[PDB]
């Protein structure tokens, strides 16, 4: 909802609570970079010139945005570390300064693991940030969490995409929601009719 | 000759049975198709062909006993299948 | 028989309950159980409704108050009569059979039946046995190789009571025996007071089982020169054995190439093409028409 | 109707008003207490090699 | 050959056309981009694959068609039977 | 030429009346008559008919009598009271073809160059349909047998008119019908299908006996056709066809599940209305 | 609508004689209409009862008069187009469910007949919801059954 | 209604007994003397 | 950018191309009719549970 409401940036009077209109801009770009997917990020906050004009005075944030958009992951983490440290020592964002990181990382992975279907891991050794076993353990701990669906093999050091399909899933949620409603109607018939 | 379950066959079999070298056989079968006496398709990457229909031919007074044999126990299958649905749904309308 | 309809329709049904409670309140239970057996027997002949529900629950109750055999009765019991129930008694009957199933080393199918038990309780404020059934459900699901659910731990009605269980699972997930001992030696009095200490006294082995299960779900093709290395297991010979047992009872689907030294797991997909969804749907069709 | 009479009993009786809307239990569990300095997690890893 | 064959290798094509493989590819390329020939060459193993669209709803369309033809044919045989038996066994 | 023929009920009742009446003039087992009709776009419509004297000495072909200048006279007398309709063909009520009717047809064809034959069998002994349609053609042969003059089959049906179906329905007070919806489907399109298919296969079965020296193989033609039949019939239900079948069965049943669920909820709702209404009014009227 | 008549006598009826004899209930089963009374049926003539007496053979015909050939019964409908019809009706169900929720919410809020009387324009979603069942059913059942049969009876 | 009428519809009386049980649990010396004084 | 659809492989540099399957119907539609009448059942109680 925060990124849904900060779309204005064109009627934000020079309000007192955000003394700097620039702070308002930085906040709205921060939330928008996480709430929404590639189609709109490519349509609205990148093809609108008021924000672009503002960013023109803000090298850091502009670089941080373009890094993600143009897939130069080498500098993406360079920027994300700095934005993280800026996140920690700020009010109304510090309580979960960690959470943000744990999100963006995962999202960046889903950025790249979609184009390929059999990417080798050594490719991320140099192209994404150094350290092989580092990528190893982050991928391992992220996969089990039910997100970033794929599958790795250490013997030949390879990754398989493991695409799911629009029918098994579109069948599973059907069956579970049906069971839930059916339980509901059973109980609700039970209390009535003695 | 071959039973309808298969009617699929490899280059080598024809090549020997008609004693013509293998590299000719393609053109042979293409000729067969083009004159319109047999229908199907060819699957050259593994050297196989499939032949789904063939010109009828006359046959003798003992071969037709095979026809009568097949047809009889095909026929009984229909009556068997009718008994079931005429029975189990008796109450909807007999 | 003459007024059996009314006499046993109620009044008697609740009477048995209260009369039993008295005895439990400040007395023994034994000749009560003999009387209950006799009274169940005189039912099931003239009548077959609610005389076979309240008595069954009470009788199994007092059997479980002690720690007897407790199973040879269910098999021939004929089950709590369906077709009629107050849907309330079904709940505790399921809870009882769930417990007596869990203590006899039958884990996998205990969770489903006791969850079915829980979903039948009302919306009422009482958290008397909801706390109990939740507590048992958490502890059986720490067996196998799962995670209980990171919810049903914060809800206002129940939180103080589940505190030690959260503090336990917070240890079990990381899988560090140190902290697990530091929890047990700290709250053992509480646990044995709960009447569920023995279940959790065997938990360490299922700890290692949960670790290897998550590993199985992570990778597909992996050498044994790492399974034990990253599980702190020093020997790679017994890793073969623990993995093989995990395969035997169905924890993971992989096979082992003993000479080669790699473990690979097979992938089976396309469940839509099989006949089973038709079955799952036919059952529900039948139920809806029944309603 | 909703009798809920129960031999089983209530049993028992905060500094936690930080409700982060929902959940985070798995999330907080993921980074339970370690791997903290993510800035340092990168930085002191790029100098490593 | 696309009318007759189903799947065919590279070298057999080059041999039947009496020209280099590269020229075969270049020649059929503008053909396929012209929406004139329905072919899907796979270079790695070089197996051209004409007329291989495939469908999971067409299959039993074909099945139902064969059923209709069979019923009609069995219908038509009996008229022939009757009129021919008429000219031999009337008396 | 003709692609299909349509018959109105008035013709069928006329046929039956003639068949019952003849007993006052002879003892024959067949009757013959004329069809008045019209047609357009190769769809032929028969509407009315009258019957003309005919007779045949049963024990031989080639000895039969058919009265021209009664036919011409009646056709004149009818034309004077309806100009719409013209000679089209003829009908007879025998259960089976006869040797000489090609020689009847070559007569009456002088009144209409396209003439069509309709067999209207008046005593059915099966489930079936009461009419068949035939047209005359010349056949070449591959055996060098001389050119043969022979009948050919044409598809047929019953039609209707709004001024008649009122009468038909006023008269159809005889038995049950219209077991609505799902009741009528399975009867009308499973059971009464299978019974027909079975009768056809029994007929082929019987014919292939006579070829046990009882009769000469009528042609290799009929054998070629049979070989096509047993070749065409669907492939063994054994390959990946099975996968394609399961997919549709799942999809066919899923929506059934949905609809059944809807069906139950409404019953509950109606239940509640009945309950409250009852108790309230009861306490009120007490 | 058929009637059959015959003239009353050419009077000499001032005698008050009845036109006919009666020795049965059999003639007084029917009520004469107002119109014929206007034009005077019992004043100048009398009606006679029509009766039908079909024989065996014509009534045997009359039932065949609608039978349809075996060729059709075993035939399948196309599976495409059929799926199209299924998706059409399922997407038509939505709007009716949405409307049904409100129609449940608002009832008993006013006097009882003033439900119907105020529902003569806009449709009532119960019936339109219900009668889209008996279209998913019937259709899907019979198609699946017919396919399931003929998969056996041919090879 | 339970015995005057066909002895199957004491279900309403059953629910009445449930209600009275719950209420009396949360509900007396004078009620008991009166109650007891019913003669019938 | 999903303008042209297919897939990519890193192992040996091969651009596999295939025709994307449809996204279905009479499933997507059902998956929310269920939701809609679940809400209907919830709203049934404002004059079912309370009034009784």
């Amino acid at each position: 909802q925060a990124a849904e409401l900060f779309l204005d940036t064109v009627s934000t009077f020079t309000s007192y609570e955000l003394m700097d209109y620039k702070t308002f801009v930085t906040y709205t770009v921060y939330v928008s970079m996480i709430a929404l997917e590639r189609p709109d990020l490519r349509e609205k906050v990148i093809k609108g010139a008021e924000i672009l004009e503002v960013l023109h005075s803000l090298p850091a944030v502009r670089q941080y945005l373009f890094s993600l958009y143009e897939c130069r992951y080498s500098v993406f983490f360079q920027s994300l570390a700095v934005v993280e440290q800026e996140m920690k020592k700020d009010w109304l964002f510090a309580p979960h300064y960690r959470y943000y990181v744990r999100e963006m990382r995962i999202h960046a992975y889903s950025q790249l693991l979609e184009s390929y279907r059999s990417l080798t891991l050594g490719y991320m050794a140099e192209a994404f940030g150094v350290g092989v076993e580092f990528i190893d353990q982050e991928l391992s701990r992220f996969i089990a969490a039910g997100r970033l669906h794929c599958k790795i093999d250490k013997v030949n050091e390879i990754v398989e995409t493991n695409r799911p399909d629009s029918k098994n899933w579109q069948y599973q949620e059907t069956i579970k929601k049906g069971d839930l409603l059916l339980n509901r109607v059973q109980k609700l018939s039970r209390v009535i009719n003695m | 000759t071959r039973p309808a379950n298969h009617r699929q066959l490899t280059f080598e079999e024809i090549a020997k049975s008609a004693k013509i070298t293998v590299n000719e056989v393609e053109l042979l079968v293409m000729k067969a198709l083009s004159v319109g006496l047999v229908k199907g398709s060819i699957d050259e990457v593994d050297k196989r062909v499939h032949m789904t229909w063939v010109q009828p031919r006359v046959l003798d007074l003992q071969q037709i006993k095979g026809m009568k044999d097949r047809l009889e126990f095909w026929c009984t299958d229909v009556k068997s299948m009718e008994m079931l649905v005429e029975h189990q749904a008796h109450d909807i309308l007999t | 028989s003459t007024q059996n309809r009314r006499a046993l329709d109620l009044v008697a049904a609740k009477c048995y309950y209260y009369h039993a409670r008295v005895y439990e309140f400040l007395d023994k239970l034994d000749v009560v159980r003999s009387f209950l057996h006799a009274r169940l027997r005189t039912a099931t002949l003239r009548h077959d409704a609610d005389g076979q529900a309240t008595l069954l629950n009470l009788l199994l109750r007092n059997y479980l108050h002690y720690s007897l055999y407790d199973q040879a009765e269910k098999l021939v019991s004929k089950s709590v009569f369906p077709e009629q129930a107050n849907n309330n008694e079904w709940a505790r009957y399921l809870y009882y059979t769930g417990r007596i199933k869990a203590i006899q080393l039958e884990y996998s199918e205990a969770r489903r039946t006791m969850t079915n038990a829980l979903r039948k309780a009302p919306q009422h404020t009482a958290v008397g046995f909801k706390q109990t059934v939740h507590k048992l459900l958490i502890v059986v699901e720490l067996l196998l190789g799962e995670i209980p659910d990171r919810l049903q731990f914060r809800q206002p009605s129940l939180k103080r009571s589940l505190m030690p269980y959260f503090l336990l699972t917070q240890a079990v997930r990381t899988g560090n025996l140190a902290k697990f001992n530091q929890v047990l030696d700290q709250f053992g009095e509480k646990f044995q007071a709960d009447g569920t200490y023995t279940l959790i006294i065997r938990l360490r082995h299922n700890v290692i089982k949960t670790g290897v299960r998550m590993i199985s779900l992570s990778y597909s093709r992996i050498s044994l020169a790492d399974i034990a290395q990253k599980l702190q297991l020093d020997s790679p010979e017994d890793a073969e054995f623990i993995v093989a047992k995990a395969i035997r009872d169905g924890v993971i689907e992989a096979s082992i190439n003993h000479e080669k030294g790699y473990v690979q797991s097979k992938e089976m997909i396309d469940i839509y093409s099989t006949r089973e969804p038709q079955l799952a749907f036919h059952q529900r069709i039948s139920f809806c028409l029944d309603i | 109707m909703s009798e809920k009479k129960q031999p089983v009993d209530l049993g028992l009786l905060d500094a936690h008003v930080w409700e982060d809307n929902w959940d985070d239990d798995n999330v907080e569990d993921d980074f339970s207490n370690q791997l903290r300095a993510e800035l340092e997690k990168h930085g002191y890893k790029m100098e490593t090699s | 050959m696309a009318k007759y064959y189903t799947r065919i290798t590279m070298k057999r094509m080059a041999q039947l056309l009496d020209l280099s493989v590269d020229e075969s590819e270049a020649f059929l390329s503008n053909l396929v981009v012209n929406k004139t020939i329905f072919a899907k060459v796979d270079r790695l193993a070089g197996i051209i694959n004409f007329q291989r669209p495939k469908d999971p709803n067409n299959l039993l369309n074909d099945w139902s068609q064969k059923l209709n033809s069979l019923m009609s044919l069995v219908n038509k045989t009996t008229h022939l039977i009757a009129k021919e038996e008429m000219i031999h066994n009337l008396q | 030429a003709v692609q299909k023929v349509v018959v109105h009920p008035l013709v069928l009742l006329s046929v039956v009346d003639h068949f019952n009446r003849i007993g006052k003039v002879g003892n024959q087992k067949r009757v013959v008559g004329v069809l008045l009709g019209s047609w357009q776009k190769k769809v032929l419509d028969v509407s009315n008919s009258f019957a003309v004297p005919f007779d045949e000495d049963d024990k031989d072909d080639s000895v039969w009598f058919l009265d021209h200048d009664y036919l011409e006279n009646m056709y004149g007398m009818f034309k004077k009271v309806n100009a719409r309709e013209r000679i089209v063909g003829w009908y007879h009520t025998g259960p089976k073809l006869h040797k000489n009717d090609i020689a009847i047809n070559e007569l009456m064809k002088r009144y209409c160059p396209n003439s069509v034959l309709v067999i209207i069998d008046v005593k059915p002994k099966d489930l079936g349909l009461p009419t068949e349609a035939y047209i005359s053609v010349e056949e070449v042969h591959d055996d060098g047998t001389p050119t043969s003059k022979t009948f050919e089959h044409v598809t047929s049906e019953i039609g209707a008119e709004e001024a008649e179906e009122v009468g038909v329905e006023h008269l159809l007070r005889d038995i049950k019908d219209t077991t609505v919806g799902t009741l009528s489907q399975r009867i009308t399109n499973q059971v009464h299908g299978l019974k027909g298919l079975n009768s056809k296969l029994l007929d082929i079965r019987s014919y292939l006996e006579k070829v046990a020296t009882g009769k000469l193989p009528i042609n290799h033609q009929i054998i070629y056709q049979l070989q096509d039949v047993f070749n065409l019939l669907p492939d063994v239900s054994l390959q990946e066809f099975v996968k394609a079948f399961y997919l549709k069965t799942n999809d066919q049943m899923v929506v059934v599940y949905l609809a059944s669920l809807i069906r139950s909820v409404v019953a509950l709702h109606n239940l509640i209305n009945n309950k409250i209404a009852n108790r309230d009014a009861e306490k009120k009227e007490g | 609508v058929i009637d059959a008549f015959r003239l009353i006598n050419a009077n000499m009826m001032v005698l008050g004689h009845e036109p006919r004899q009666t020795t049965s209930n059999l003639g007084h089963l029917n009520k004469p209409s107002i119109q014929a009374l206007i034009h005077g049926l019992n004043r100048h003539y009398y009606s006679i009862t029509i009766n039908y007496r079909k024989n065996e053979l014509e009534q045997k015909m009359l039932l065949n008069l609608h039978k349809k050939s075996w060729m059709e019964g075993l035939t399948l409908q196309d599976y495409s187009e059929h799926c199209k019809h299924n998706e059409s009706v399922v997407k038509e169900m939505l709007e009716l469910a949405k409307n049904y929720n409100k129609a449940v919410e608002e009832e008993d809020k006013m006097t009882p007949e003033q439900l119907a009387i105020k529902n003569v324009g806009k449709q009532d979603p119960k019936r339109h919801l219900e009668e889209h069942v008996d279209v998913l059913m019937t259709s899907n059942i019979v198609q699946c059954l017919a396919a399931m049969l003929d998969t056996v009876v041919f090879k | 209604e339970a015995d005057g009428k066909t002895a199957a519809a004491a279900a309403e009386h059953s629910q009445r007994e449930l209600d009275t049980v719950t209420l009396e649990d949360i509900k007396v010396s004078g009620k008991e003397p009166r109650f007891v004084l019913r003669a019938l | 950018d999903k303008k042209f659809h297919g897939i990519l492989d890193q192992g040996e540099g091969v651009l596999i191309i295939f025709d994307e399957p449809p996204v279905d119907k009479t499933y997507e539609a059902a998956l929310e009719t269920i939701q809609n009448m679940s809400k209907v059942v919830d709203s049934l109680y404002n004059k079912a549970k309370k009034l009784t």
